[PDB]
RNA sequence: AUAGGUUUGGUCCUAGCCUUUCUAUUAGCUCUUAGUAAGAUUACACAUGCAAGCAUCCCCGUUCCAGUGAGUUCACCCUCUAAAUC
């Protein structure tokens, strides 16, 4: 079947081509700060420091998944029309028991007409929130996230900025967290601000929503300027193997194109740029073999 | 509040309670109402006990419970 | 019946465990006999008035 | 639940025999102090019934809680001898040993 | 009468600014009057009392064209910690306690509005299993009752006592009768 | 400076950088050391540096020293049930001592971290009370909800005062 | 503290402020002052509407059920919010409430129609 | 200006250092008056110097007129200058515990943004000397001389992280909690580096201070501590 | 802890004077026809009795 | 405590006292509004009015709530086990 986004080998593909740069996924902190500790370490034991820090980093890295839009609840428990017109308001009923995973766990309206429903998501999100508050989120909506602030902060370069508030407040399967995340994607596509996400949790999902929306040209043309071809030919197979069917991975079968010319494939077969693919490419030939 | 020593106002001596007036229909259907919830209450508070001493019986000798205690001696035999 | 709340949180509890089956929960009444408030009570266990 | 008695079992030494089938121990316990956050010594005094008057003053013993106090303070009873006083036997080889030498070589066994 | 009170940020900008202040904070020069060597815990309530500056304002209110609002980015930093990011209390700069409120939130309106940069920590998720089978997110399968538009019990309805009893009632509760009441309405009435 | 060698030994923090929590069995332990000899050195520094670790870990147990009433040094445990575990401390450090009593007779880090998450639900956040036991005072608190007549006056339709 | 005879019942005990109230559901025994000491508290009833016109419940479910499996008792409006919930049946009173304020609405529409 | 009070001399400026007939100028120092005294009439005054970049020193000076007084204390102290090394410039490379005569300084070294909260002398010579963020406390006798001197000996004393690495032959490894686990090298030995670790000391045998103790415990509950103040 | 001896003896005696003191249902539950009260204590009937 | 003032003809040391900070009550002088919280010095003596009823009679309740701080290691844990709710 079509891999998932938790495939081991779409996550191993995604992991090496985010990258671990150690001094941005450990830049240090705007925070109440402490005295520095020192340490008198060997060569050694500067080595396995800095594996236990790559570790570290891999464990900061870890994607998060990726979830399609939740299906809105629209459930009745009751009618109980005796009820109807004796309120005013409704009552919101939420079970808060401890022991409970937030998904498993009953919340319920009382309708002034009388109705038992079942609360909506965003109900459920906001009871969830009062009653079990989790850091970094609001019970009402931050303002951040409406357009015009969303334009200021992607103007500020501070797109994970913006990921991390949306992470913090929204579900992942919500309608507003999927909406944010597509927004800011679009932003970094048009604008190129691709190694903005690199060596960070966000770039795989960032990566597979280019895929599956077949837009992977910019992104191919960052890595190739970057010298990055190892993710370029990834990327191309990552494409191919989500539409096999394609006329990319057609041709790459049919003259047997490896490495670089299934990029050449890609830019000749399905790239909205091609042209400007193939100047790329044909630049860096050119670099490589002057260097 | 008062307590049983304390004597009773003179301004009350000669008060009589009044009972207030049955509507028959509603008292009939409010006193079958009465009727068939209580009954219903009843039967969730005995599952709710059952439930309660059902818990503390497997808290107790569980097969669980059984279980962990045959491990840990083994452990620490 | 079991209250609406309450029936619905027996039936997503039987298919969380897996089960399937369709059958409605009830509350069983039949040991629950109502006795008429009238009904003669334990004169054993009455108090008495004390004297004074 | 088998027990009445808070202290079930205890170590100590033996500090008095003057009573009939009755031994007076001396208990001690680690107590913080809250303000030098250093550990000192906090005694205790138990009475142990010792029916057989094998307890001699010096002696570590260890007790054993009652079911119910036959007594007024005597709450324990003698479970054993740990260390007879002047005729100690080594745990760790079995051997009799004066302080810090051996009495009987391990070697001659 | 500040030409810069529709722009503030304009005024930071300006040469008369660079000559005042230079490259330093607008409250690095000032001073508070006090006895002892310890403070007070507190800064004054304001220096504006009706209209009217006390002897010594505050950084804020001894300049009339410094404007406290969410816009005026480049003035709100200099009264944040540019380690910590956290806001000065108002004893460190001098700012009087009515100043020092507006600040807060002045800062506080800037950050929600994404105009001025402040930490925001990487946090895990909410749940550790993100499935939506559970059926108090899915649906529950109606009662009987519920398809048939009966109410859950029989007896949430009214139903009309047969008139034996309602004369029993009548007897046991003679001289001490309201009008009998029957059927109450189906719906509410509107 | 803090009198005594070593003095941070009586620090709160060194007391509870110990990391041996034992079973409910056991009910006493006796240390049995020697002031002189190479070979009893680790036993000696167990009772220097982590007896008082041990004590402040496990307060309910019956900890005792003896000094130089056995050629050897060695550590004795008595269990509720009535069974006697010895441990010989010769050429072992205070270190590996530790380590041997942790995994002997020591709860292991799975049942510590039930005994947590277990005193971690007698605090439900979904509580209201006093800041001793609770995170919120009252519901007015909560963001979206009517807020103190304290902060904020109530309207005059929601005030007794203007409804009698 | 010994108290002769009792029980734990499950009921509101009342805090806020002067003209916001706000209540606490818990178990307590019955002759322990109202905002006094209690066993536990199983939950909370905001009876203002919020900013979303809702009157927000928590129930701690579990521990509800486990004490009255305990032998504890309820009061009336704990009784009444647990039938709005549809954890119990509907109170009898709230049933012929609703039907007093049907007459009564119906009394007065007839008025409007009278005159 | 006024200095630590309205009729106090101390902490106030007297201006840059005259041109030494050395031929050098001084534009770039700093002066500061750490003390004046009638001496039974003549003055003598104690006057530091520094400009700001880890050069800095202090002087006496005795004449029949303060202002005399002034000029010789300052020009003496622009020719016994110290050198004072700071840890990137704005604080001290570790915490520095010393007694002149009866006079006892502790310093600590602190993180960016905390400031001078030290004995009011102290900020000032501090000042003079380029360091910005430092925790210092002065016991036993507050004589304003030995507090100079014991000062300048301490900061004159502190060993760098480049002298640490070539003393022990190892890298100097800083470990910071707003950084996470991420080891930062902030030295390393010019010459070979030693193959062999630093003994693992299960427990130092280090001279504790009670005070620093009973504030991380808590125990600590003086009402002048981490009060409010002005920025220093 | 210092003996309370005449709390027990109010006690004994308290209970002596009531089982001896016993009043007899002739007495208890008497009742004024033409005020409808108990003579014993004076308190009245519900007026549902009448 | 980031400390400061004060012993001498003068310097240093030791050492007390006081200053600067934060609360509570009372007193002087002064005082516009709105919301909220809190509110005899006194276990001294108390005018007056209220603070416990309910209910087809029996019972049940008035042993609670509310008050005070006089006395003062009966409050906490474990064992056992009444009365009480189910
Ligand atoms: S504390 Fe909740 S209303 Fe004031
Ligand atoms: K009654
Ligand atoms: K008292
Ligand atoms: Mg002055
Ligand atoms: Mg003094
Ligand atoms: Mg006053
Ligand atoms: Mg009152
Ligand atoms: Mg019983
Ligand atoms: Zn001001």
């Amino acid at each position: 079947k079509k891999p998932t986004f938790m495939d081991e080998e779409v996550q191993s593909i995604l992991t090496k081509m985010t990258g671990l740069n150690l001094q941005k996924t450990f830049k240090p902190a705007i925070q109440e700060l402490k005295p520095p500790t020192y340490k008198l370490m060997t060569q050694a034991q500067l080595e396995e420091a800095t594996r236990q820090a790559v570790e570290a980093a891999k464990v900061r890295l870890k994607m998060p998944p990726v979830l399609e839009e939740r299906v809105p609840i629209n459930d009745v428990l009751a009618e109980d029309k005796i009820l109807e017109g004796t309120e005013t308001t409704k009552y919101v009923f939420t079970d808060i028991s401890y022991s409970i995973p937030h998904r498993e766990r009953f919340i319920v309206v009382r309708e002034p007409s009388g109705t038992l429903r079942k609360a909506s998501w965003e109900e459920r999100d906001r009871m969830i929130q009062v009653y079990f508050p989790k850091e970094g989120r609001k019970i009402l909506t931050p303002i951040i996230f409406k357009e015009e602030n969303l334009r200021t902060m992607y103007s500020q370069d501070r797109h994970v900025d913006v990921l991390n508030l949306c992470f913090a407040q929204f579900e992942p399967d919500s309608t507003e967290y999927i909406k944010v995340h597509h927004k800011t994607y679009e932003d970094i596509d048009k604008r190129g601000k691709y190694d903005l996400l690199r060596s960070t949790r966000y770039f795989g999902g960032m990566v597979w929503y280019f895929v599956n929306n077949k837009k992977i040209d910019g992104l191919l043309i960052d890595q190739i300027q970057r010298d990055l071809i190892d993710d370029a030919t990834n990327l191309v197979q990552l494409y191919h193997v989500l539409h096999p069917d394609g006329q990319s991975a057609q041709g790459a079968k049919d003259q047997a194109a490896e490495g670089i010319n299934l990029i050449k494939v890609f830019a000749k077969t399905e790239a909205q740029k091609g042209a400007y693919i193939e100047l790329t490419l044909q630049t860096y030939q050119e670099a490589l073999s002057r260097h | 509040r008062k307590t049983r020593h304390d004597p009773l106002a003179k301004s009350k001596i000669e008060r009589v309670n009044m009972p207030p007036a049955v509507d028959p229909a509603e008292f009939f259907v409010l006193m079958e109402r009465y009727q068939h919830y209580r009954q219903t209450v009843r039967a969730l508070r005995m599952e709710f006990v059952s439930e309660v001493q059902r818990k503390v019986h497997e808290a107790r000798a569980g097969v669980l419970a059984e279980r962990k205690a045959l491990k840990d001696a083994a452990e620490h035999r | 019946p079991y209250p609406p709340l309450l029936r619905a949180m027996i039936i997503a509890e039987r298919q969380k465990n897996g089960d399937t089956s369709t059958e409605e929960p009830m509350l069983n009444v039949q040991r629950i006999r109502m006795e008429p408030w009238d009904y003669p009570a334990k004169q054993e266990d009455k108090g008495r008035a004390k004297g004074t | 639940v088998r027990s009445s008695v808070h202290a079930r079992w205890i170590v100590g030494k033996v500090i008095g025999t003057k009573m009939q089938k009755t031994a007076k121990v001396r208990v001690t316990r680690l107590v913080l102090d809250p303000y030098l956050l250093k550990y000192f010594n906090k005694r205790k005094t138990y009475f142990a019934h010792d029916a057989l008057q094998q307890c001699t003053v010096g002696d570590i013993v260890l007790l054993r809680a009652l079911p119910v106090p036959r007594a007024k303070h005597v709450k324990h009873e003698l479970a054993e001898i740990v260390f007879k006083v002047g005729k100690v036997i080594d745990p760790v080889t079995g051997k009799p040993c004066a302080g810090t030498t051996y009495l009987e070589s391990p070697l001659s066994s | 009468i500040s030409p810069y009170k529709d722009e503030p940020w304009k005024y930071l900008e300006s040469e008369e600014y660079q000559e005042r202040y230079g490259s330093r904070p607008v409250w690095a020069d000032y001073r508070r009057n006090h006895k002892g060597g310890v403070p007070p815990q507190r800064t004054r309530k304001t220096c504006i009392r009706r209209n009217k500056v006390v002897g010594n304002p505050c950084p804020i209110c001894r300049d009339h064209k410094l404007h406290v609002d969410f816009r005026n980015v480049k003035l709100l930093e200099q009264f944040v910690c540019a380690h910590t990011g956290i806001i000065f209390y108002a004893p460190y700069t001098g700012v009087c306690v009515k100043q020092h409120k507006r600040l807060t939130q002045a800062i506080q309106k800037a950050r929600d509005h994404g105009l001025l940069i402040y930490h925001i920590p990487q946090v895990e998720p909410r749940d550790l299993d993100f499935s939506t089978s559970h059926g108090a997110v899915s649906a529950t399968p109606p009662a009987p009752t519920l398809v048939s538009g009966d109410p859950w019990y029989p007896w949430y309805n009214w139903k009309q006592p047969p008139e034996r009893e309602l004369s029993r009632l009548r007897r046991l509760y003679q001289g001490h009768l309201q009008e009998e009441s029957g059927p109450p309405p189906e719906s509410m009435p509107k | 400076p803090m009198k005594g060698r070593f003095p941070i030994r009586r620090t709160l923090q060194y007391l509870s950088q110990g990391n041996v929590v034992f079973k409910d069995s056991v009910k006493v332990m006796t240390v049995n050391y020697n002031t002189h000899g190479e070979l009893g050195e680790g036993a000696r520094k167990f009772v220097f540096f982590n007896i008082p670790q041990i004590q402040y870990k496990n307060p309910w147990v019956q900890i005792m020293m003896f000094k130089n009433m056995t050629p050897s040094p060695f550590l004795r445990f008595y269990l509720d049930s009535g069974e006697q575990v010895l441990v010989d401390v010769e050429t072992k450090s205070n270190k590996e001592i530790m380590e041997h009593i942790r995994k002997i007779l020591g709860k292991n880090e799975e049942t510590l971290r039930e005994e947590e998450e277990e005193k971690k639900q007698l605090s439900h956040p979904a509580n209201f009370g006093p800041r001793k036991y609770c995170l919120r005072e009252c519901i007015c608190e909560v963001e979206g909800q009517v807020p103190c007549p304290s902060l904020v006056p109530l309207p005059k339709e929601m005030r007794g005062k203007y409804k009698a | 503290k010994a108290y002769r005879g009792g029980h734990l019942t499950i009921r509101l005990a009342l805090g806020g402020c002067t003209n916001r109230p706000f209540y606490r559901i818990v178990a307590a025994h019955n002759k322990c002052p109202r905002d006094g000491r209690f066993v536990e508290q199983l939950g909370s009833y905001d009876p203002l509407p919020n900013s979303h016109g809702e009157k927000l419940v928590a129930l701690n479910l579990d521990r509800i059920r486990h004490w009255i499996g305990c032998g504890a008792h309820l009061s009336k409006p704990m009784e009444k919010l647990l039938g709005l919930a549809g954890f119990f049946p509907l109170h009898p009173m709230m049933i012929t409430n609703a039907e007093r304020l049907r007459r009564k609405r119906a009394r007065e529409v007839l008025l409007a129609s009278q005159k | 200006e006024r200095g630590w009070s309205g009729n106090s001399w101390g902490g106030i400026s007297l201006g840059p250092p005259d041109p030494g007939p050395c031929g050098e100028t001084y534009e770039d120092f700093d002066t500061r008056i750490l003390e004046v005294r009638n001496v039974f009439k003549s003055i003598r005054v104690l006057v530091a110097v520094g400009n700001g970049k880890g050069a800095a020193g202090f002087s006496i000076g005795k004449a029949t007129d303060r202002m005399d007084a002034f000029r010789k204390a300052k020009n003496r102290a622009v020719h016994h200058l110290h050198y004072i090394e700071r840890y990137e410039d704005h604080t001290i490379f570790h915490d520095i515990s010393l007694r002149f005569k009866r006079t006892h300084i502790k310093m600590k070294k602190q993180p960016k943004g905390y400031g001078l909260r030290c004995h009011r002398a102290i900020i000032t010579i501090c000042r003079l000397i380029g360091i910005k963020d430092m925790y210092a406390k002065v016991s036993g006798s507050i004589n304003m001389l030995s507090l100079t001197q014991g000062l300048f000996r301490g900061l004159s004393r502190q060993e760098t992280h480049q002298q640490l690495a070539d003393k022990k032959g190892l890298h100097v490894v800083e470990i910071r909690e707003e950084c996470g686990p991420l080891p930062i090298v902030v030295a390393s030995p010019r010459g070979p580096l030693r193959k062999d670790p630093e003994p693992e000391d299960e427990v130092p045998d280090v001279k504790l201070d009670w005070e620093d103790v009973k504030t991380a415990q808590g125990m600590k509950r003086s009402v002048w501590s981490n009060l409010k103040r002005a920025a220093t | 802890v210092r003996p309370r001896l005449i709390a027990e003896l109010a006690r004994r005696v308290r209970a002596l004077r009531e089982q001896l003191n016993r009043p007899r249902d002739s007495q208890l539950y008497a009742v004024d026809y033409e005020t409808l009260t108990r003579p014993f204590s004076g308190r009245r009937l519900p007026v549902r009795a009448w």
